[PDB]
C-alpha cells in the first residue's frame, strides 16, 4: 500500500507541474498584451509633447 | 449695439461690434435671422468677441447681424419648475405650455463664502449593504459614482433615487448632461405614472446636442437647485454625468485658441470643475445633497478628468468591470471606495471595526491571488485557507438584488437596514457561518436568507 | 496657527501665489529669532495652477505639458 | 556701445545694441542701475542679442540701458581662491571681504587637444569594500556616482573626500551645483573645523538660484581647477550634481527658440555635455582626479541624460534603490557597476578572480530569488541551497559602516583595506565562513568583525 | 511652360511656376541639365508647388529651370519588360540597353469600379499540394507570407513564377520595395540560372534611394501587372516587403510636415494601403493575385502596420524552420497557415472535409509526440498508434519536388492538380495506403507515384 501511494504521488505531481506550466503561459500571454498596449501608448504621448512644444517655439 | 458674424468654425463664432458697444464676457447674443443664441467666452480686441453657439450652426454665414441682450443666460427658478422639463436656455421641452415663472436668475455665480459653509455628519441610510458598510453617505454632502462604460452607474443611481425618496420630503433637481435621450423619456414617464413628478425639476442636454448645450446644462440645473437651497429647503441635486461638462469643454478648447495640456485636455481643466463643483454645497441657509455619476475613460482611474474629480467629493464609490464580470451587482470595489463619514466619532466603533475587518480580509486575499493562480488554494497555510474562505463569502454577501433590476433579472428587490448589514458581515468574520456553501450568500439580502438559501 | 486658503473656485494666480504668501508669514518668526512650521497641503495642485497660467500666456510646454521652470517653482 | 532691454520672459532677456556694436557669443553684459549680468547666447539679428540673467529679473524693466563688457565672464584664479566660498560670477559669498586675485580667466575654453591627453593606471585606494573590489579607481581618472533620489550620492562622495582629499597633498576644488543650501553649510563648517579648508576652493550654486547661475557654476569651478592643472599640479575636482547643468539647459532651451527632442530635452544635450566633460581631464602638464555625482531621473538608467553620461567616465559606480530599501549601505550594485582598472594586466589575477567570483554568485542568485518565492526553498537542488546562503552573506558583507554616516547608522565608522576586502570575499566564496549566521555580515567592516558579531 | 526652384530642404523641393502653368498634383517635373525628377505633392498657392525629388538633391541650387511633363510618372508596359530590371521611373538599371517598349502608362489610377468585379470566387491552382489543400488562394486575392531567412522563400516565389507562366499562360511582376542591393543582384542571377527570368518583370527601389522612390515602386510594378491583366491574363504580383511600403509613407509624411497619428504612423495609413491593395482584384478581363512578405514590428500583431495589412489579406502562408529540419523543403506550416477560402460554401464539402481531416490528424500527432517523449510510445492506444502512422504518412506526402529545385533534390519537378491533391489526401485519411512505408510517400508528386516508389 505505501509503495503504490508513492507511485500515485509522483503521477499526481507530474500533472500538477504540467498544469502550473500551462497556467504560467496564460499569464505570460495576458501580460504581453498589456505590455504591447503600454508600449504603443508611451509612443503617442511623446509625439504629442514633441509636436506641442514645436507648435509654440 | 448690433455686430456682424466675421468668422464661423464648428460650434465657435466670432462677432465684431462697435468699439463703444462690445458685449461683456458671458453676455448672451441672438442672431437676427434665425434667433440662435451665442454666449461670449472672451474679448479678442478691435471690438471682436468669441462665442459658443447654444444650438446648431448649420446654415449660418458671415455678415449676419447679431444683437447683444445686456445679460448672461437667465433661466426661470422656483416652484414653477417642479414637474416640468426644460432645455439649457430654460425653455419648456415637454409640450405642456409656458412656465409660470415669477423671476429669472443668471447661470453664472460666485461660490458661497467660507463663512456660509455648513458641516453635515448626519448619516443617510441608502439600504445598500456595501455603501452602508464602507461608503456611508451624509445629508447635505456630495457623492460620486466612478465607473467605466456599462458597469452600473445609471442603475446604482436609480436605486438610490428610490431608496432616498423614502425619507426625504422636499424637492429634487435633475440635470441630464450629455447622456441618452431614451433614458430621459423612461425616467419622465416612470415618475409621471408613479405621481412623483410634482416634486422634481428636470433639465436635459443629451448626447444628440451640440457642444454649447452640453457645456452649460449643468449650470442651468444647479441654478434652480440654488434657488431652493437659499429658500431654506432640503434639496436633492442629481447630475446624470458630470464628466460630459468637462468633455464638452475639450471639444471647444482648441477652437478657443488655447494650447492643449496632457492627453489633449484643455489647460483650464481643474478650474472649470471647481467653479461648478464649489457651488454644489450646503450653505447655512439650506442643504444640497448631491449625487453625480463620473465616467472613467477606457477604465483608467488615473486619467486627468476622474483624477481631478476625487477631491471635490465626501463619498467616493468606485465601480469595477472585474467585479461585474464575476456576476456581483452592485460592482463596488470596497478597497478603492471610501467616505469622510467612515470615522469612529461619526458612525461608532462597532460599524467602523466591521468595515476595517472586511477590508483587512479582502486585502490579504488580493495578495494571495498570484500564488493560487499558479499552484492553487491547497498549498496555502491553514490560516490563509480559512481567510480565503471568509473573503469569498464576504465577496458574495456584498451582492444585492435591486428594485430597478427585477426587469433585467426577474428576482425581487431587497432593502437592507444598517443594523442587518453589520450583523451579517460580523457573523461571517467571527466564523458563525463557516458551515454554509459560498453560493448561499449570493443575492440573498439579509443573512437569515442565506441560512434559508443554504437549505437547498 | 495661521490658515491661508486658496480654494478650488479661486483664480489660478491666487492658487499659484498662496504657498509664497504663507511662506512669507512664516519667515516673519524665523527672521526675529523664533521657530515656525509650515504645511503646503498640495504642491501638486500649485503646479497644476502654474501650468494653466503658463499655457494661457502661450509659453512653450515641457515633459507633461508642464512649464520648463516647474522645478524652479 | 550701449543697449536697451527690449524683451524679458522669465530668466531670458533680449538686449538691442547698435548694428555696429553687437556683443560676441557668450559675451557678458551689465544692466545700468540694477546689479545684473547677462551672457549673450544667440545673435537674433538687427543688433539684438539673446541673453540669460545671472540673477533675478523682478527689478528689470523694458528700456533699461545695458553695457557691453567686450569679453565673457572672467573669474579669479590661482592661490587667492583657496579657503574661499564664491558664486558663479566669482564674487566672494563669505564675509571675509575681497579676494587678492593676480589674474582672471574666462569660463569658456577649448578642450585639450588629442596630442595633450595622458594615460595612467596608478591604483587609488578608497577604503570601501564594494568599490575597492568591483570599481577600482585610478589617479587622474573620471569617477561617476550614478543614482536616483535618496540612495547615498552625497554621503558616498563625502566619505571619499574624507578618505582621499584629507590625505591628498595637492589642492582641491568642490563645486556644489543645484545642491541643498543646508549640505553646503554642513560641508563648509566640516572643512573649516577639520582644518582642511586651507587646501579646498569652494564654489556654490544652490537650488534657490536662477537658471543661468546653475548653468555656468560648473564652468567656474572647472576654470579654477584648469589654472592649477596648467601650473603642473595634481588636483582633485568634486562636483555635487552635474545633472543640474543639463536641467538648467532644459529649463531655458524652449525660451531660447529651440524645438524639443525626445523625453522633453534640449536638442543640444549631447554637445552641451561633451563641451563640459572634455575639459575635466588629465593632460601632460598636471592631473585632475574627478568625482561627479550623477542623478538618475525616476531611477531609470535609460533616460537620455544618464545614458549620455556613461561614455565620459572611467569608473561607473551604480547605486540601487532596491538594495537601499533592504537597509543595506553603501547601496552599490556589483552587477551594474564597472571600472576600466578592472583588468589582470592593471591590478592582478587574484583581485580580478575574486571580483568575477562575487559577480558570478550574485548573478546566479538574481534568478533563484523568484524560484524561491513561488514553490519553496525545499524544491531546490543542494548546490542551489548552498549557493543561496553564500549570495545572501556576500550581499551583507558588502555593507560597511561609514564615519560620515554615524549620525544616521548610530554605530562607529569602519575603514577596510583592499587586502581585507579580497581576503574576506575569497573566504566566503571558498565556504570557510559557512558556519556563521547570515545576520553576522551586516555592517561589520572586516570579515574578522563578522566572526565576532556572530557571538552576540 | 517652365518654373524655377525656389527652396531646397533635403529631399523636399519647392518650385515656382507662372499663374497659367501650375502643374497638377502627382505630375512629374524635369530639372534642366540634371537627371533629376520631382513628383508634385501639394499646391501651396501663389504659383508655388511642393514636390519630392525622385533622386539625390546634392549640387542643386535656387533659380534652376524646371519643365512640366503634362502627366504623372509614366513607365514602359507590356512584353518588353519581361527579363529586365528597372528603377521607380521605368529606366533599365541593368546594362542591357533601352527597353523595346510600344506603350507607356502613368502610375496613378482609380481601382476597378463596383461593376468591374468578377462574379464569384475562383481558386488559383498553384500546383503546390500543401498550398492548394491547406492555403487555397483566390484569383485576385492577396497572400501574406511569414517566416525568417534560409527557409525557402525565394524558391517558393520562383516556382509560382514558373507555374503561372507555363501552366496558366500568365506572367509575373516583382516589386523590390526597399530592396538590398546585394540580395537584388543574387536574386537576378538565381532566376537566370533557374531559367525563370524571361517570365517576370523586375522593378527595384533600393534601400539607399530617397523615401519617394521606395513609396512609388509598388505603383510602378502594379502598373506593369495591370497591363497584362487587360491583355486577358491572370498575373502574379510579388511585393518584397509590405512593411517597407508603410514606412516609406511614414518618412514622406514626416518630410511634408503632416501631423503624425497613433504610434507615430502617417495620418493617411489606411488610405495609402487601400489605394495599393484595391487595384489587386479579379476583374471581368483578368486577375492580379499578389504574394506579399509581411514583417511584424516588436512581434506585436496589434501595431497599426500589421493591423492595417491583415485587413486586406485573403490567406496567410507561414514558413517553419522546424519543418525544414524534418526535411520537408516547401516548409509551409499546415497548422499555423490559414485561408479565408477554407469554407465549405466556397470550395465544396469534399475539399473542406479533406483539408480539416489532415489538420485534425496533424494536431493530434503533435500532442501525442509530447506524450511519446515524456512517458514513452507504449503508453498510447491502438487507435492512437494507427493515427500516428497515418499522420507521419500525411506529413511526408505534404512534400513535393519543384522544377526550380532539381539542383538541390536531384529529381525532376512535378505539377499536381487540385483534383489529384484532394484524391491523394482523402485516401490516406481513410487508410487505403496503410500497408505502404512512409518513405514511399516522400518527394513523389501525385498518389500513384507513391504506390510505384513502393513496389521497389
Ligand atoms: N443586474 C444589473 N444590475 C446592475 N447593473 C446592471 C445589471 N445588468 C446590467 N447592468 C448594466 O448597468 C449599466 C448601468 O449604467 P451604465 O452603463 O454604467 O451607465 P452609463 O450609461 O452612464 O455609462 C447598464 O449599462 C446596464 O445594462
Ligand atoms: N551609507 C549610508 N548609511 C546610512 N544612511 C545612508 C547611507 N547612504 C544614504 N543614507 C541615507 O540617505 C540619506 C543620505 O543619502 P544621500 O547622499 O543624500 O542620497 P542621494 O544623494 O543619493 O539622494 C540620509 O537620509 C541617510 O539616512
Ligand atoms: N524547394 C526546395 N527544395 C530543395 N531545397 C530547398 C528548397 N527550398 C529551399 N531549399 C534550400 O534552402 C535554401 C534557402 O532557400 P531560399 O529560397 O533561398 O530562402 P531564402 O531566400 O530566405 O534565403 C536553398 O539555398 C536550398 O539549399
Ligand atoms: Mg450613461
Ligand atoms: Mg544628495
Amino acid at each position: 500500500a505505501v509503495v503504490e501511494n508513492n507511485a500515485c504521488e509522483q503521477a499526481a505531481r507530474m500533472i500538477a507541474m504540467k498544469n502550473a506550466t500551462d497556467n504560467a503561459g496564460e499569464l505570460i500571454s495576458d501580460l504581453q498584451l498589456i505590455y504591447n498596449k503600454a508600449r504603443q501608448a508611451a509612443i503617442t504621448q511623446e509625439i504629442s509633447e514633441i509636436v506641442g512644444g514645436a507648435a509654440a517655439v | 449695439s448690433s455686430g456682424r458674424i466675421v468668422q464661423i468654425i464648428g460650434a465657435v463664432i466670432d462677432v465684431e461690434f462697435p468699439r463703444d458697444a462690445v458685449p461683456s464676457i458671458y453676455e448672451a447674443l441672438k442672431v437676427q435671422g434665425v434667433e440662435t443664441t451665442l454666449e461670449v467666452q472672451q474679448q479678442l480686441g478691435d471690438g471682436v468677441v468669441r462665442s459658443i453657439a447654444m444650438g446648431s450652426t448649420e446654415g449660418l454665414k458671415r455678415g449676419l447681424n447679431v444683437d447683444s441682450t445686456g445679460a448672461a443666460i437667465s433661466v426661470p427658478v422656483g416652484k414653477a419648475t417642479l414637474g416640468r422639463i426644460m432645455d439649457v436656455l430654460g425653455n419648456p421641452i415637454d409640450e405642456a405650455g409656458p412656465i409660470g415663472e415669477e423671476e429669472r436668475w443668471g447661470i453664472h455665480r460666485e461660490a458661497p463664502s467660507y463663512a456660509d459653509q455648513a458641516g453635515g455628519n448626519e448619516l443617510l441610510e441608502t439600504g445598500i449593504k456595501v455603501i452602508d458598510l464602507v461608503c456611508p453617505f451624509a445629508k447635505g454632502g456630495k457623492v460620486g459614482l466612478f465607473g467605466g462604460a456599462g458597469v452600473g452607474k445609471t442603475v446604482n443611481m436609480m436605486e438610490l433615487i428610490r431608496n432616498i425618496a423614502i425619507e426625504h420630503s422636499g424637492y429634487s433637481v435633475f440635470a441630464g448632461v450629455g447622456e441618452r435621450t431614451r433614458e430621459g423619456n423612461d425616467f419622465y414617464h416612470e415618475m409621471k405614472d408613479s405621481n412623483v413628478l410634482d416634486k422634481v425639476a428636470l433639465v436635459y442636454g443629451q448626447m444628440n446636442e451640440p457642444p454649447g448645450n452640453r457645456l452649460r446644462v449643468a449650470l442651468t440645473g444647479l441654478t434652480m437647485a440654488e434657488k431652493f437651497r437659499d429658500e431654506g429647503r432640503d434639496v436633492l441635486l442629481f447630475i446624470d454625468n458630470i464628466y460630459r461638462y468637462t468633455l464638452a469643454g475639450t471639444e471647444v478648447s482648441a477652437l478657443l485658441g488655447r494650447m492643449p495640456s496632457a492627453v489633449g485636455y484643455q489647460p483650464t481643466l481643474a478650474e472649470e470643475m471647481g467653479v461648478l463643483q464649489e457651488r454644489i454645497t450646503s450653505t447655512k441657509k439650506g442643504s444640497i445633497t448631491s449625487i453625480q455619476a463620473v465616467y472613467v475613460p477606457a477604465d483608467d482611474l488615473t486619467d486627468p478628468s476622474p483624477a481631478t474629480t476625487f477631491a471635490h467629493l465626501d463619498a467616493t464609490v468606485v465601480l469595477s468591470r472585474d467585479i461585474a464580470s464575476l456576476g456581483i451587482y452592485p460592482a463596488v470595489d470596497p478597497l478603492d471606495s471610501t467616505s469622510r463619514q467612515l470615522d469612529p466619532l461619526v458612525i461608532g466603533q462597532d460599524h467602523y471595526d466591521t468595515a476595517r475587518g472586511v477590508q483587512y480580509v479582502l486585502q490579504r486575499y488580493k495578495e494571495l491571488k498570484d500564488i493560487i493562480a499558479i499552484l492553487g488554494m491547497d498549498e496555502l497555510s491553514e490560516a490563509d485557507k480559512l481567510l480565503v474562505a471568509r473573503a469569498r463569502k464576504i465577496q458574495r454577501f456584498l451582492s444585492q438584488p435591486f428594485f430597478v433590476a427585477e426587469v433585467f433579472t426577474g428576482s425581487p428587490g431587497k432593502y437592507v437596514s444598517l443594523k442587518d448589514t453589520i450583523a451579517g458581515f460580523k457573523g461571517i468574520l467571527n466564523g458563525d457561518y463557516d458551515h454554509l456553501p459560498e453560493q448561499a450568500f449570493y443575492m440573498v439580502g439579509g443573512i437569515e436568507e442565506a441560512v434559508e438559501k443554504a437549505k437547498k | 496657527t495661521i490658515v491661508v486658503a486658496a480654494s478650488a473656485s479661486e483664480s489660478a494666480a491666487l492658487q499659484y501665489l498662496a504657498p509664497y504668501s504663507g511662506c512669507t508669514m512664516g519667515e516673519y518668526f524665523r527672521d526675529r529669532g523664533e521657530d515656525a512650521l509650515i504645511v503646503y497641503d498640495d504642491l501638486s495642485k500649485q503646479a497644476v495652477a502654474y501650468r494653466q497660467i503658463s499655457l494661457l500666456l502661450r509659453r512653450p510646454p515641457g515633459r507633461e505639458a508642464y512649464p520648463g521652470d516647474v522645478f524652479y517653482l
